[PDB]
């Protein structure tokens, strides 16, 4: 391919920076644009450089671009939840619509976030319908834990999946369990996950 | 300048007509057809300079495209394969650089449609555990025994559609991950603040689009037509 | 006195696959460059074609043509495309580009375009327009060619600095061979003719002659080319008279 | 579309069994495709030099074609050009 994409996929955590890199060997190179693609969605034009040697800004996304190295960065200054996406490098090859656009394959950034005051705890839920179903909710636990998948297939453990309660200024993590078999309970849904000392279970 | 795409999801069957459709109303005279693949980035099917012109992109073969007028511009796969499993994207521009892309189209090519299911939804009310130790309500919403991974889980409160304190696992589950054509399970959570949901005049429903079987669509089984449908469910808050 | 210095590429188009571009430069009537469709690089056709140039901003320069060369090939298909079903192929585009060089600092630049034979499109100031005649439909190609920021500004800083600069160095290094004298021969012919060849520089004066008293009947024929950078010129209709710069008042008559 | 002009002349005073250059002059054509062959009795010359076509100010194509030739009382010399402009051929012999 004529547009390459440095890393493919980056791991970082809130607050921290990411730098991200575009190399190409289109002719004539008219500009390059970055997009920033969530995942299931469209693309969001982040930037476009035009000139020989350009710089640009956009809040906490800041870009170069230097047409004689062929080369162009994304910097994200203090990287939040919200930055989990695909950035995508483009390079046109003219400055109407007679150019093509030639497409990266995408860098992968994952974002790490914040759990200011983990309280790690697993509480029932029961059915608005029936009563007789229920699930077993994993929640307020820190970055490092780890949720495992069920040991048993006849019960169903979900990732971690962070909420962001944005009038509060609150995040926090949850992992949901179920299961329609008798010998399934709270207090022993998560055993296969290496879950704090503190978890609370009511 | 916006660019629209329909349907959002398609499940079509091997040796089917699929057509893809976009829409703008911005007096764009030229308009572009790519799929994005893993791997890959954005590809050329098809493009239109103009109402009733059509160009070949870098990859048109199984593709054909027509420019009826300045708005719509479609996609047309005349006999569906496999490898036409992907995401679609929409473009428009004028005499400039600059292309206005749209929210995409996610197709699935299967080689039949007897294992396509709705989900069944359930809502799962907070404990009051979790109310007097946090303060926070979190309810949690279970959509199983779906096919294929076609679909759009949103959160409902009084009517409106909420986001903050939401959290939709990024991926589904395989509820028999033996089979090969297993169902999925997919779960979601709102949190709110005991307060909200202490308030009995506070409706909450979980809301899961299914992208599914067509009027078109040929069905021949005992069970019903797994059309395309919304399955909810709904709970009131409590004092309790 | 005043010399014209011209870039004239010939485009041809006869189907969405097949093209060739072919270019020739010259500097009044003596042609400086060739560039062949079949060649990656222009040649030169003299040993100062170069001008005043170093190898580095003669290279510079190149590398722009080369890949001005391929996209204006993929521009006018895409164009085509554009246009369809109302323009098709085949397709002869010629661009004629250049200055012309006055006494001072004074230069006047151009850049002509036209379509299957005919003048239609100019760059003008800082834009492309058409010109009176032009058909109406060039206004959509005028429009998105306009759109390239990039080219418009390419396309000034060629016009307005480059060719100047260039063809001031170009008259320097090619001094003696544009001031250049040829000695024109003369031979006489009548079928039921003057024939003057072998002159340089062109303009020269052939007269039929009634001892002292002109003839007005007498027809000068066209400037023919020599494949030796010289030139032919008949007369037809009693004496020939020829005088030209290079016989230093000593002026040929053939009886 | 535009029909074209030969003009076939030599290049120094003719004398017959001196060696000269003839010269073809191919004017006024459009579109530039064309093909120019030099005669010697009906036979075409095989060391035909062609010069780089190329337009005058009014946008009508031009070349030059010349070959070294030492005429004689009995040899025909002419200039066939093939356009599409022309159904048939047009031959154009020198005439002194
Ligand atoms: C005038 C003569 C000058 C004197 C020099 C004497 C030297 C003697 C050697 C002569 C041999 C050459 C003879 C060939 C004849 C040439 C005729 C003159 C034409 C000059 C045009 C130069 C345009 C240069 C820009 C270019 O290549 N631009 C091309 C690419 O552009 C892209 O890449 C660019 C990328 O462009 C850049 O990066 C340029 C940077 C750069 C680098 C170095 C130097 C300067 C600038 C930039 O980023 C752009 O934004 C981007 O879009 C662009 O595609 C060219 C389009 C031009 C089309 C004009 C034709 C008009 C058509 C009208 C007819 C309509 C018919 C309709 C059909 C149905
Ligand atoms: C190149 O020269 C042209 C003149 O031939 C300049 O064109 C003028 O540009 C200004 C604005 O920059 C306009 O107000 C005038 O109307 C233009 N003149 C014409 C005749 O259209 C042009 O700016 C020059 N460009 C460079 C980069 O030197
Ligand atoms: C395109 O034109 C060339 C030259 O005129 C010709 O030889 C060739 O066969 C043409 N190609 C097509 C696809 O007609
Ligand atoms: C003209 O040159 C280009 C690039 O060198 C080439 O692709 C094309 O085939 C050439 N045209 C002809 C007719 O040879």
């Amino acid at each position: 391919t004529q547009v390459e994409q440095s890393p493919q996929s980056l791991v970082v955590r809130q607050g921290e920076n990411s730098v991200l890199q575009c190399n190409y060997s289109v002719t004539p190179d008219n500009h390059l644009r970055w997009f920033k693609q969530d995942t299931g969605k469209g693309l969001v034009s982040l930037t476009v450089l035009v000139d020989q040697k350009d710089k640009t800004s956009n809040g906490r996304y800041s870009a170069t671009l230097d047409k004689d190295a062929k080369h162009s960065t994304l910097h994200i200054t203090a990287t939040l939840l919200d930055d989990t996406a695909t950035y995508i490098c483009v390079v046109g090859d003219r400055g109407s619509a007679l150019g093509r656009l030639h497409f990266g394959a995408g860098t992968q950034l994952i974002v790490i976030p914040d759990i200011q005051n983990p309280d790690p705890a697993v509480y029932q839920l029961r059915d608005s319908k029936s009563s007789d179903k229920s699930v077993c909710l994993f929640t307020d636990f820190d970055s490092q834990t780890n949720v495992s998948q069920s040991k048993d297939s006849d019960v169903y453990i979900t990732d971690k999946c962070v909420l962001d309660m944005r009038s509060m200024d609150f995040k926090s993590n949850s992992a949901v369990a179920w299961s329609n078999k008798s010998d399934f309970a709270c207090a022993n849904a998560f055993n296969n996950s290496i879950i704090p000392e503190d978890t609370f279970f009511p | 300048a916006a660019v629209t795409q329909s349907p959002r999801n398609k499940v079509a069957v091997t040796g089917g007509k699929v057509t893809l459709s976009c829409n703008q109303t911005n007096n764009h005279n030229n308009m572009y057809w790519y799929r994005q693949d893993t791997g890959h980035g954005l590809r050329l099917i098809h493009y239109s300079y103009g109402a009733g012109s059509t160009e070949k992109g870098d990859i048109p073969d199984g593709y054909k495209a027509s420019r009826p007028s300045q708005e719509n511009f479609s996609l047309i796969l005349e006999l569906a394969t496999p490898s036409q499993t992907s995401v679609y994207f929409c473009a428009s521009g004028d005499e400039g650089y600059t292309q206005y892309f749209g929210p995409g189209t996610r197709l699935l090519v299967l080689e039949d449609l007897k294992n396509v299911f709705p989900p069944e939804v359930a809502v799962f009310e907070p404990s009051e555990a979790e109310i007097s130790h946090t303060q926070k309500a979190t309810l949690v919403c279970l959509a199983t025994g779906f096919y294929p991974d076609h679909v759009e889980l949103s959160w409902w409160v009084n009517g409106k559609e909420v986001h903050s304190g939401v959290c939709t696992d990024p991926q589904p589950l395989k509820e028999q991950p033996a089979l090969n054509d297993s169902r999925y399970a997919l779960s979601s959570r709102l949190r709110v603040s005991a307060t909200f949901w202490q308030n009995p005049r506070n409706h909450f429903r979980c809301q899961v689009q299914f992208y599914g079987l067509s009027e078109n669509d040929e069905w021949t089984q005992d069970r019903a037509k797994p059309v395309t449908q919304i399955v909810s469910a709904e709970a009131w808050g409590r004092a309790d | 006195k005043n010399y014209t210095f011209r870039c004239l590429q010939m485009s041809s188009f006869a189907n969405r696959s097949w093209s060739r571009t072919d270019s020739v430069v010259w500097l009044g009537d003596l042609q400086t460059h060739r560039w062949s469709n079949d060649s990656a690089t222009i040649s030169f056709t003299k040993p100062w074609s170069q001008g005043k140039l170093s190898n580095q901003q003669w290279e510079k320069l190149q590398h722009m043509f080369q890949v001005y060369r391929v996209s204006f090939t993929r521009d006018i298909q895409e164009l085509v495309k554009m246009m369809s079903p109302k323009e098709d192929y085949p397709i002869e585009i010629q661009l004629s580009a250049g200055c012309e060089m006055y006494p001072g600092n004074a230069s006047e630049s151009f850049l002509h375009v036209a379509f299957q034979g005919k003048y239609v499109v100019r760059f003008w100031g800082t834009s492309w327009q058409t010109v009176p005649g032009a058909p109406s439909w060039l206004d959509l190609p005028i429009k998105v060619l306009n759109a390239d920021q990039g080219t418009s500004a390419t396309v000034q800083m060629l016009l307005n600095d480059t060719c100047p600069l260039f063809v001031r160095g170009l008259l320097e290094a090619g001094k003696s061979d544009l001031e250049k004298q040829e000695k024109p021969v003369a031979w006489l012919s009548s079928v039921p003719v003057c024939h003057v060849s072998g002159f340089y520089p062109k303009p020269v004066w052939v007269m039929w002659m009634r001892g002292d008293q002109e003839q007005q009947g007498t027809h000068r024929g066209d400037f023919l080319p020599n494949a030796d950078e010289t030139w032919y010129l008949q007369a037809t209709l009693l004496a020939c008279r020829v005088k030209h710069s290079s016989l230093g008042g000593q002026d040929i008559i053939l009886y | 579309q535009k029909t074209p002009q030969i003009q076939v002349y030599s290049r120094h005073p003719p004398e017959n069994g001196k060696p000269n250059i003839l010269n073809c002059y191919v004017t006024q054509f459009h579109p530039p495709h064309i093909e120019i062959q030099m005669l010697k009795n009906g036979k075409k010359i095989p060391k035909v030099e062609m010069s780089d076509m190329s337009f005058s100010k009014d946008w009508s194509f031009y070349i030059l074609a010349h070959t070294e030739f030492t005429p004689t009382e009995t040899d025909t010399y002419a200039c066939r050009v093939k356009h599409a402009s022309m159904a048939e051929p047009k031959t154009v012999y020198w005439d002194r």
